[PDB]
């Protein structure tokens, strides 16, 4: 499984 | 399950219907750092009535917000998908429903 | 704020056209929608007219609304008046903050026939006597007009102590009902030969009598 | 079909609090402005409060400002009226109303009675009003129930759990000098059914959580 | 369905209808889009008035699309409003 | 400030295709209905097509139905006019217009010239119009440049690379029976500067990429 | 569909009030907004009036719009008329599908001073003669009003074949210019003693002559 997510979303996660 | 994700590359500036509508609205910032997205612009009707043909607030009709149910992300490492209600804009309603 | 002035009552004959006016004290009447409600005895109000002249389905064509800018008043017109149109009528309007009702108008349909009361008198029950109490119950119904005199007698003697009588109330058929209660001790009840409830209406009397045992 | 069902009414001591509810159905609740309107016994309709469809705007009569709070739960289709610092002048039937726009009410609920009094709750004493030869009218006979000394209003009366409706006459209550109420309910029945049919009056007094089912039979 | 939650679509001076935009390769599969009934707005007498226009209010919303997925920004019409050429 | 910049105009053969663009800035493009209006030389304004803010509704003049397509790209703030099956009668300056509502245009672009003809691009031949005794009176000499047989419009003429503006007169083009254009540009100069000042006309015909710098001198 | 009828031309004297009417053939005029545009020579149209009577900033107070529902027509009124108001004016309106412009009105402001034309005639250049071609160029500038007649002579003989003349157009100084071209073979050019361009403006004729070599 692979899920393409934007840059602003990952920064918020980490 | 193994998600194995990949990272890829204001409403006033996109639309001005808020100023041109017979049921005009203003946009207010709803800030929340523990929610994704942090900033949500909410529509707030300027008047109770609607702007009539002469430019006056007419109370034979009402400006009402159009609310849309949207899924938002929240911190609760762990996250939760919450259903929130947001006002996108305003419309003009009257008590007399016509057929045409 | 503002007020809405309505006549306290209006009287007309069946088949005639009746108008109920509603005058706004301050603010332009034509700037805000006028509603009219009908209220029958012991019932929730119902809408007759909304948005000045809109008649909902179920409301007869006989009812109509209008507004007059020069007189700053709204009107409810009833053409072909029927006996079933007897009720209270309230106008209502608003401003950008408040909502205001008029004081209400009692509509009287004239020339309705004079009806004699139906009277039923009950003596105290055995259960109530056993509880050292005694109530005589005089029930009066289907009379028209609403004026009624209720007198009680202990044998042939008038009695005023212990009597509680309702003011007449309008029934669904436009006639009136009332009730009268005579409170006695079991000893007063048992010591007399009889008690009577006398009901006078339009000069005619109906007397009911009950006796102990 | 539009339905507005009010709940929460009853007796409250002066200075007390009470919350009214109005359950709505038969329409898209969140797209309607809602109102509360009251009526004191034998008086006119008096607007209390209003709330927009979203609940974002609230409006109040001067007589209730600061003391009452209108609110709504759009997920539950319920309108509320929280009343604090109640006084005798607040005694009324409170109606829930649906508005097409602010100030244009289209539908009314049935109402809920609110009594603001320092007098205590009293459940009724229910007595049979037995049919006798002195209560018969040939083919018909009158029998009833006396609902004595209750407080506050209202009481509701049915006959044979609602299966008997024809010939039923429940009279308006008398307000006694004691501050207590009394009422009677009479039913006219065929005289030939008197020792064949059981007649029971069902008296409900929700303010005292009392329900009385009284059997009324001929006296012999 | 938005008809069951709100009836502003039928009561607006710029009324709208709701059309199902179906896509099995997108999450959610069904999206209800508002389409203005008239070009003009319904005036005080109940007629379509062409001194004004019914226009859709569009909202940018994130949607899921097709083992691998991508988060796409899509534009949806929530409802209609009435605009005039004279701003007061 | 509202800006509407048209592009894509040029010479096309009958039956041909061309796409026009209009780049907009200074306003929220997606909330405006947009229009295309055309003007044939020396004629009136003629509406071509319109599109709602969202692009969901399109409108067309009868003269262009089935041949032209109006479209817009709201992410790029661009309006398009795809013109298929072109004919001679479609020759005009095409203007992009912003509408406050359908049919209420508030702003116009600068236009883009579309030429539909079976004649092909022809660069002009540039000839000097020498100052002489016949072009001299009252201390002034007339000298010029003949810009002969070009197609299509437009041509641009300057003198001494723009340093000479006083006494310059560039005349409107003649449309010959051949379908070709010709124009002349003249400058009136002090007669005493003849033989001392160099005069050069700078001719540019962008449709055929022709740039000619012609020295104009007295004939001897 | 529908049409909009405007007068082809209007002429008025300065300082006066001028009205340009626009009549709608079918459909009620009052149902759709009327726009008015000004177009100067070689320029994009500009809005003078939008939404029947709205005047944008930058447009002088002298310009005003109105509608007449009884005559199904719109009007553009210009008070205190100035020479700078000379231009073409188009009315425009619509229906639920179409957008229609009127034919346009050329507005002329009267009383402007008369101006005689400067005429210059050039013979063919050596370069053109070498290319076996020959063009005579007659340039006419700075004349007012715009009406001019151009005639050519081969010696004293009128010549009509090979002549191309522009319709006159306004210059930046608000005066008119025109040009006339006479196409000849080098043989026709060399065989005559001279060629002349005769220009008639307001009853006066100027004649210019050129000769081979
Ligand atoms: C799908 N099921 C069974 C549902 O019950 C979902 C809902 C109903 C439905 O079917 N509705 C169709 C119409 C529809 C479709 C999609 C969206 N989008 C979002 O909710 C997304 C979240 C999200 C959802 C899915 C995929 C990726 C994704 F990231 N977030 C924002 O849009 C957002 C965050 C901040 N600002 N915004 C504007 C909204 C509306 C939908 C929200 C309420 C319940």
């Amino acid at each position: 499984i692979h899920v393409t997510i934007p840059a602003d979303l990952w920064d918020w996660i980490n | 399950v193994m998600v194995n994700l990949n990272i890829h590359n204001n409403p006033k500036r996109s639309s001005d219907y808020y100023n041109r509508s017979t049921s005009p609205w203003n946009l207010h910032r709803n800030e929340d750092p523990e929610r994704y997205p942090s900033v949500i612009w909410e529509a707030k009707c300027r008047h109770l009535g609607c702007i009539n043909a002469d430019g006056n607030v007419d109370y034979h009709m009402n400006s009402v917000p159009i609310q849309q149910e949207i899924l938002v992300l929240r911190r609760e490492n762990s996250f939760r998908l919450e259903k929130i209600l947001v006002s996108v804009g305003c419309t003009c309603v009257t008590p007399i429903v016509h057929h045409v | 704020n503002f007020m809405l002035t309505q006549p306290h009552s209006v009287s007309e004959s069946p088949g005639k056209t009746v108008t109920i006016s509603c005058t706004r004290s301050s603010g332009s009447l034509a700037n805000y929608y006028v509603q009219w409600y009908q209220q029958r005895p012991g019932s929730s109000p119902t809408i007759v007219i909304f948005a000045n002249n809109q008649r909902p389905s179920g409301v007869p064509d006989r009812f109509s609304g209008s507004i007059d800018s020069s007189s700053n008043s709204a009107s409810l017109t009833i053409s072909g008046l029927k006996t079933e149109d007897e009720a209270d009528y309230y106008c209502q309007t608003y401003d950008p903050y408040s909502v205001v009702f008029g004081g209400g108008t009692k509509l009287t349909v004239l020339g309705q026939p004079k009806a004699a009361p139906s009277v039923t008198l009950f003596p105290p029950s055995s259960e109530e006597l056993q509880a050292n109490k005694a109530t005589l119950v005089c029930l009066i119904s289907d009379f028209y007009p609403g004026a009624v005199t209720v007198a009680w007698k202990a044998d042939s003697s008038p009695v005023k102590a212990g009597v509680e009588t309702t003011t007449p109330s309008k029934q669904s058929n436009n006639k009136y009902a009332a009730s009268s209660y005579l409170s006695l001790t079991p000893e007063q009840w048992k010591s007399h030969r009889s008690y009577s409830c006398q009901v006078t209406h339009e000069g005619s009397t109906v007397e009911k009598t009950v006796a102990p045992t | 079909e539009v339905q507005l069902l009010e709940s929460g009414g009853g007796l409250v001591q002066p200075g007390g609090s009470l919350r009214l509810s109005c359950a709505a159905s038969g329409f898209t609740f969140s797209s309607y402005a809602m109102s509360w309107v009251r009526q004191a016994p034998g008086k006119g309709l008096e607007w209390v409060s209003a709330i927009s469809g979203s609940g974002g705007s609230t409006y109040y009569a001067d007589s209730v400002k600061g003391r009452f709070t209108i609110s709504r739960d759009n997920s539950k289709n319920t309108l509320y009226l929280q009343m604090n610092s109640l006084r005798a002048e607040d005694t009324a039937v409170y109606y829930c109303a649906r508005d097409l726009i602010h100030g244009v009410t289209r539908n009314w609920g049935q109402g809920t009675l609110v009594t603001v009094s320092s007098a205590s709750t009293k459940g009724p004493s229910v007595f049979p009003l037995a049919p006798s030869s002195k209560s018969t009218s040939g083919g018909t006979a009158a029998l009833g129930c006396l609902v004595k000394d209750y407080f506050p209003q209202p009481v509701t009366v049915s006959w044979n759990s609602g299966a008997l409706t024809s010939g039923v006459h429940t009279f308006p209550a008398v307000l006694q000098s004691s501050g207590l109420y009394s009422l009677s309910s009479v039913v006219t029945v065929p005289s030939s059914s008197l020792g064949t049919q059981t007649y029971i009056c069902n008296v409900n007094h929700k303010p005292s959580n009392t329900k009385v089912d009284k059997k009324v039979e001929p006296k012999s």
